RNA sequence: AAGGCGGCCCCCUGGACGAAGACUGACGCUCAGGUGCGAAAGCGUGGGGAGCAAACAGGAUUAGAUACCCUGGUAGUCCACGCCGUAAACGAUGUCGACUUGGAGGUUGUGCCCUUGAGGCGUGGCUUCCGGAGCUAACGCGUUAAGUCGACCGCCUGGGGA
């Protein structure tokens, strides 16, 4: 089974809608035998360059261990939702559980 | 082993104009140099490092 | 050069 | 007639002509001067002294706004890159920011052919 | 080729024990299941001529290994050709 | 395998290489016809169109400018679906195996070591520049041979005609 690191950032005007999207996406993963390793909320964060005429983007970092059922639907509902402006997934080497350098300083 | 999240390592490996310093100047290993290149290209999409000194 | 090549076709005399 | 007190100099530098243009921080143009109409034509237009009076004559048309702190934006690989910055200090200004803003494509379009001579 | 559960089971299917993995009849079955795995891939990906080289390698590799068992002991040959669906 | 292949990310998928053993037992090498891939131009049908740009438009140059230079500009370059199968498709060296002094490095691993530092010591895979013996018409090659040999195949027989 694959090991994914899922990066998605939220539109800053809907920053209170973030914990709703945390637990709605999680219940579809864990029901189909999908594990979870890291769930870190960062709040607003300053951008290196502006994107979609905005500033101070909300950042949420994830690690999802799950089969290929979630990789079809979750990337489409990111493109279906207007809240997520950037979605990025990547395959990792192992199931990892380690705090980010953003949390270790903040 | 190397990762894109530790931006303090990535600040030591770029210029003021966002250009990637090659391994000739820093004297790093060639195994990490391909890995540091794609790690910046991950961070370049995630708006962590600027492309140029223009914006 | 190979003898086994000359089994298929000998050297063509002009 | 109007007060802005914040200058931005988008100066141009090509091989044939150098163009000095004063504007504000918000895109609204304030004045320009080209080396073609400055008494320099053709080979005389491609001289660094043509950029020495183009920056001064453009600066004399933007002192109506009372600009003291300006920004210098150098755009292009053309000659005269030094003669137009020293000429801004010769017009009585306080030089603050100098920034190369030369457009560099990431191999976007195909460049034209060679000029074999 | 495959995962660990698909590889180790077929070795236990046609081998006498878990150690019987280097024999020719196992090597036919490793190529038989792999070509059967790639039936739907090359139908959708006819412009992938580079992975077709890996496919034509394994077809040529299976043909050479069928020629060894046929020339030595035909009793084990007649078992495996119908047990995997060969000879068309 | 070669022509070649370069933003990032996912999915599918191919070979290469290394370590520890276990296991089949020559299952191999090579290849005329046959079979598939095969730069770009161009051809067929239907899309697509920034930039560049045959023919061509126009201006300089000039003896004339057809070319050069410059301002424009269609086919094409883009994608799907085929066909075309030729190149200075070159390492101008067909493939495989066995051996024969060596260095400067690069890339990629692995084994051990006051871990006493990303190091010390070994040891395979890949790759470039020097260079001994030897070979060579000379140039140069020289453990990746064009050195010494084997297995097999292609090809050449004065130049031009061609
Ligand atoms: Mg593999
Ligand atoms: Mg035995
Ligand atoms: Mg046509
Ligand atoms: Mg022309
Ligand atoms: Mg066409
Ligand atoms: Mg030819
Ligand atoms: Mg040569
Ligand atoms: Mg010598
Ligand atoms: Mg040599
Ligand atoms: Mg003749």
């Amino acid at each position: 089974m694959r090991h994914y690191e899922i990066v998605f950032m939220v539109h800053p005007d809907q920053s209170e809608q973030v914990p709703g999207m945390i637990e709605r996406y999680t219940a579809a993963i864990t029901g189909a035998e999908g594990k979870i390793h890291r769930l870190e909320d960062w709040g607003r964060r300053q951008l290196a360059y502006p994107i979609n005429k905005l500033h101070k983007a909300h950042y949420v970092l994830m690690n999802v261990e799950a089969p290929q059922e979630v990789i079809d639907e979750l990337e489409t509902t990111f493109r279906f939702n207007d809240a997520v402006i950037r979605s990025m997934v990547m395959r990792t080497k192992h199931a990892v559980t380690e705090a980010s350098p953003m949390v270790k300083a903040k | 082993e190397i990762d894109y999240k530790d931006i303090a390592t990535l600040k030591n490996y770029i210029t003021e104009s966002g250009k990637i310093v090659p391994s000739r100047i820093t004297g790093t290993r060639a195994k990490y140099q391909r890995q540091l290149a794609r790690a910046i290209k991950r961070a370049r999409y995630l708006s962590l490092l600027p492309y140029t000194d223009r914006h | 050069a190979t003898v086994n090549q000359l089994v298929r076709k000998p050297r063509a005399r002009k | 007639r109007k007060q802005v007190s914040d200058g931005v100099a988008h100066i141009h530098a090509s091989f044939n002509n150098t163009i000095v243009t004063i504007t504000d921080r918000q895109g609204n143009a304030l004045g320009w001067a080209t080396a073609g109409g400055s008494g320099f034509r053709g080979s005389r237009k491609s001289t660094p002294f043509a950029a020495q009076v183009a920056a001064e004559r453009c600066a004399d048309a933007v002192k109506e706004y009372g600009i003291k702190n300006l920004e210098v934006m150098v755009k292009g690989p053309g000659p005269g890159r030094e003669s137009t910055i020293r000429a801004l200090n010769a017009a009585g200004f306080r030089i603050t920011n100098i920034t190369d803003v030369t457009p560099i494509p990431h191999n976007g379009c195909r460049p034209p052919k060679k000029r074999r001579v | 080729s495959l995962s660990t559960e698909a590889t180790a089971k077929i070795v236990s299917e046609f081998g006498r024990d878990a150690n019987d993995t280097g024999s020719t009849e196992v090597q036919v079955a490793l190529l038989t299941a792999q070509i059967n795995h790639l039936q739907g891939h090359f139908a959708e990906h006819k412009k992938d001529h580079h992975s077709r080289r890996g496919l034509l390698r394994m077809v040529s590799q299976r043909r050479k290994l069928l020629d060894y068992l046929k020339r030595k002991d035909v009793a084990r040959y007649t078992q495996l050709i119908e047990r995997l669906g060969l000879r068309r």
